[PDB]
């Protein structure tokens, strides 16, 4: 959750809307196990 | 990193690069909420743009820490402070600050 | 490199880009009571990051008419989280404190706020007007929780005594063109190794604008004051039944 | 037997206060060394931050070219001891005979030395203070007559049973300490320890003294410290009859072995009402003299 | 010498002059969860003497025609003391327990309990009476808290399983010509090295007559088994804001 | 760093787990030693106190007068191995034509071994295990007659794609593991490893798998296991038109490299339902044989 | 900006235990994702086609 500590304050000639990117990852103690085929499978028909 | 789309609401064709980026304005000082999201990786919702998230879906389980950064984009003379949050299992979405 | 700051405890952490350095009350770090002041006989419980963490308490408007508002520590705490579920199980508490209020604004805005920590703040009436009258402050003006209390007359700290002097007690200055925020680290403060969390307020946390917050009309006119705080080396001992005051 | 890193590696029970400064030997003010002109880029001593909280470190040597003076004036008359110790008037009973007050040849006096404002000041410029006493105990008749009356006075700790009359049974006092002296005597002094619980007395606490709910009737307790409350001061003219002459007696406190912590703003109201901050909103007077203008003198 | 015990942890001390010795269960002390066996990253909280102490919890008069009860750890304690705070606040919970199952009478009264603990101790219902029904049972009866649950059918322990296998569990018994009181000691069981004090119950403690209660008319007939016990090195981790289930 | 005493003999920490009992090797059973009579006063191995909670040490050699007898009768087959390394049926699979079912010519069966009480009987007579496993799927027509017919077994972890159609994408099997089989073919068999997050399987979890309010609809999930929910094992016939033939295909499942915790007692009541202990209350029927008085055989 | 991942780990976010882990990475190696069999190719041969 993202909460507003204090405010987004800026000066007179200055957008009063701006926005914030993310970025995700992995730290290193991260691991994965048992290789499986993934939910999706992007295809509708046979592909020509 | 890869960009996590925490604004995962629009979704005509022409908007669609908006789920790339949420916003924030000036507000009324009352600790208001701005975004959230489950922290689930490799769950439906914001973490599927992530490639963390897609290589997720190709292995059953998964054990680690992970991190989010986020970047903001206002202009110089903007000013802030914002509390992120982390609420581990069990404690449902905080009903405030 | 000192006007950049992280502050990490318990399972919370904290930053700022334009800090002022921290100021450590009366040159002292927050320690355990030792085997030789202490005087109860139970062995105390330590909770540690349970309790010795960041909890973000109060959020108020800094207006160009403000006066100014205080605290009562530990009474702000004594109702959240679980530190105050052992400050009402326990009889004895003591701990020292890492105080973070936070203030922000534009290169555009100005504006400086005091702020002080004072201990054993007792606050005073004004005896009726004419001073006639032996009045006495409501609990709710004494101990004003977390929502903290107004000050009546700042420049005599609503206890008849010149906030002009109040720079002899730990402060720091949030003066908007320079920080955007104050740090101040207070060691345990009291004439006894332990006391009640619950009847005695160790000291008072001031924040007090001095120079007005003032900008042009188009600026952001909302200038938010948030107070975050973390116990240190927080004790308990003389457990028994929960008890709010 | 511990065995878990984080537990080991803890450092949860540390008692020593590491501490940031240290006392030095400072019997003389400091002296000033010469110095000469300076004319450089990156050293400004001239600028400081006060945001910071600490006071400028720019001495004179930095900012005007200084000559050598050896100072040698002494630092010894403002140690809290040279300060506080010289008595002061901290307590007055009257015991008159045809009287609304005490006509009954008794008085109990609770010790309090916040009655009087000079001594109350200096005390109040320190949050809690440990020391000894001297008490000196002055009577005479209302015209500051010397008539030949012989007084008892008692120390009546809290718990010990308070005179009710001038021929209570207390007045034994097989265990308290009294002391008989005459009018015509000098005044009578004595030497007082160090009493409270505490480690330190306290000129102000900012709780209640018990649990409960703190209701209107119970705000009157708001700032009650125990731990100063040392017990009644009785005195008495000693006989069955009533004493011929009215008389006045003025209790005069010596600290001595002081120890003082967390000095604060010195008061700047009237004080109203003994142990109670109280001031009268009404008439909130600046700390000091004012001007008709910044400009002008 | 075998007879008599004490038993102090924390605040609290327990005697006995008509002991049977004590039980640890699965022969192991409690013990903290190591370096190599945790997983989750965060510094736990051990809150030591103020939950690791006796909670007298309940009392169950015994009957010439009691059927037994059972209660469910850690869910018994979840809502009280300390104990009960730090369950709440947290995600993870691991600790051990020391049970002590307390009945006196008289020389002339006659009767055994038997007293065991029971891992993992899931409930079953009678599908239907015929079987055709998939029913399961309601969430008091499977978490019945401080005041336990009373068998329905004590001969298969409501769960399809021979009461009289139940001694394959740590336990003792309270045989009036012989003893007061069981007490049996368990350290943390489960697969995983932490876990919700809320959704799982580790263990069920069994408390259930084998030989009847019996006396002559004349003898006090109000015989009480009380229920105390005391957490052994508690840890917490996973902070956050209180949550009862 | 530590100061205070309570905390520096602290044993806050110690993650040993003190052990009051320790293996010993046991290939045979033990050998009776001679004894001869015993007429002593304060040695008494025959009394015991079972209140206590332990089982009789009392031996043969102490009750009786025993002769010398070398045991060397082996104690191999009764280790977890040797009891559960035999291969038991733990799932069925229809594929008929005309159908109520699966007339559609695939089938999905969630992993689940509780649906015979041969086997189920067995595990649960522990809480937790942990091993590897040995599969084994028989197929064949109803009538157990061998016919031409390709299959497609393909294991489907939780999360990856259920085919939903003997034509599914989902068969591409592009990352899980699958086996092409026929039924003239002997039966397929394969190894399969412990693949739980947990560090065992456990055959009873007395909670739930969620938190919030356990209200009368979600109390069919009290006592469900994510941690033993494994997966899917999902077969078909191999082609795009229907097969010719109706067939059963029967998994059996040997376990291997096992270990045990906690033993319990054993079922004793028909089992009524797949993980959940239910039970018919109108026929709980005594564990054993009766008969009609304890003076009688 | 600078357009590398944040080098920030938990032991300076939070105050950590220790924790010694034996989590394995093998299953995800090139060999371990890629070296399973799965379909790429189908051929029909039908009579009357
Ligand atoms: C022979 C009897 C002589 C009388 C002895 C008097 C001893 C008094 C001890 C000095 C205590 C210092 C004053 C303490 C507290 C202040 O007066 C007020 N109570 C503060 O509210
Ligand atoms: C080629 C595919 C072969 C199919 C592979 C099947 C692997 C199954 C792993 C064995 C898991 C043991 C059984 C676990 C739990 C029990 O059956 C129940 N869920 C208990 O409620």
């Amino acid at each position: 959750s993202i909460w507003y500590q204090t405010n987004y304050v800026v000066p007179i000639g200055a957008p009063n809307t701006a926005y914030i990117i993310a970025l995700a990852a992995a730290q290193k103690n991260f691991t994965m196990k048992l290789c499986k085929d993934a939910s999706d499978i992007l295809q509708t028909g046979t592909i020509q | 990193e890869t960009i996590l789309e925490v604004n995962n609401v629009p979704t005509n064709a022409t908007s669609l690069m908006e789920r790339l980026r949420f916003p924030v304005s000036a507000q009324a000082g009352k600790g208001e909420l701005c975004a959230v999201f489950r922290a689930d990786p490799g769950r439906n919702g914001p973490w599927q743009s992530t490639l963390l998230g897609q290589l997720c879906g190709y292995y059953t389980q998964w054990s680690g820490s992970l991190e989010v950064t986020f970047m903001f984009t206002g202009s110089f003379m903007a000013t802030g402070k914002m509390l992120i949050a982390y609420t581990p299992p069990g404690g449902p979405l905080p009903k405030d600050r | 490199s000192d006007r950049v700051a992280q502050l990490t405890i318990g399972n919370s952490t904290i930053t700022t880009q334009e800090a002022a350095n921290i100021i450590v009350g009366y040159g002292e770090w927050p320690s355990y009571c030792s085997d030789s002041d202490a005087t109860a006989v139970d062995k105390p419980t330590r909770p540690d990051v349970s309790v010795n963490r960041f909890y973000t308490l109060d959020t108020k408007l800094w207006e160009k008419s403000s006066k100014g508002w205080y605290w009562k520590f530990p009474d702000v705490l004594t109702e959240t989280g679980v530190f105050g579920q052992n400050a009402q199980f326990h009889y004895l508490y003591r701990s020292g404190f890492c105080i973070h209020v936070q203030c922000n604004a534009s290169k555009f805005h100005q504006g400086a706020l005091l702020v002080a920590v004072l201990p054993e703040y007792v606050i005073g009436t004004v005896a009726g007007g004419t001073g006639t009258e032996d009045t006495h402050p409501p609990y709710k003006q004494t101990q004003p929780g977390a929502d903290g209390f107004e000050l009546q007359h700042p420049y005599v700290l609503d206890a008849g005594i010149p906030i002009s002097q109040l720079t002899v007690c730990p402060h720091q200055w949030i003066n908007l063109r320079t920080n955007n925020c104050a740090t101040i680290i207070v060691p345990y403060i009291n004439a006894l190794p332990f006391d009640s969390a619950l009847n005695h307020c160790n000291f008072g946390l001031l924040v007090v604008p001095i120079s007005p917050l003032d900008y042009d009309q188009g600026a952001t006119p909302v200038i938010p004051i948030t107070i975050t705080l973390a116990p240190m080396c927080s004790e308990f001992a003389g457990l028994r039944q929960a008890v709010t005051q | 037997g511990d065995r878990v890193a984080d537990v080991i590696e803890s450092s949860i029970g540390d008692s020593v206060s590491r501490a940031l400064t240290h006392a030095l030997p400072a019997p003389t003010g400091q002296n000033t060394q010469v110095s000469s002109h300076r004319l450089d880029t990156g050293k400004v001593p001239a600028l400081q931050a006060a945001e910071i909280g600490a006071s400028s470190n720019a001495s004179d040597e930095s900012m005007i070219e200084t000559r050598c003076v050896l100072n040698s004036h002494s630092t010894a008359e403002t140690t809290l001891d040279s300060f506080f110790s010289r008595a002061g008037l901290v307590g007055e009973i009257d015991l008159p005979l045809k009287g609304t007050t005490n006509p009954n040849g008794y008085a109990n006096w609770d010790i309090d030395i916040t009655g009087y404002a000079q001594m109350r000041r200096k005390v109040e410029l320190f949050t809690y203070m440990r020391f000894d006493a001297e008490f000196t105990f002055v009577a005479c008749t209302p015209t500051g007559e010397v008539v030949p009356q012989l007084l008892q006075y008692m120390f009546v700790p809290p718990g010990a049973p308070k005179p009710d009359s001038r021929e209570s049974l207390a007045w034994q006092t097989a265990t308290n300490p009294s002391v008989f002296v005459k009018l015509s005597d000098p005044p009578a002094q004595v030497s007082v320890p160090f009493m409270s619980p505490a480690s330190a007395y306290q000129w102000f606490y900012d709780g209640y003294p018990t649990f409960g709910e703190h209701k209107q009737e119970k705000d009157l307790e708001y700032g009650a410290m125990p731990n100063n409350m040392m017990g009644t001061f009785s005195v008495r003219t000693v006989g069955t009859s009533k004493s011929k002459y009215p008389l006045v007696v003025r209790i005069y406190m010596r600290m001595k072995h002081v120890r003082a912590w967390i000095p604060r703003p010195m008061r700047n109201q009237n004080y109203l009402f003994k142990a109670n901050p109280n001031y009268a909103g009404n008439s909130i007077k600046p700390t000091g003299a004012s001007r008709t203008a910044i400009t002008t003198l």
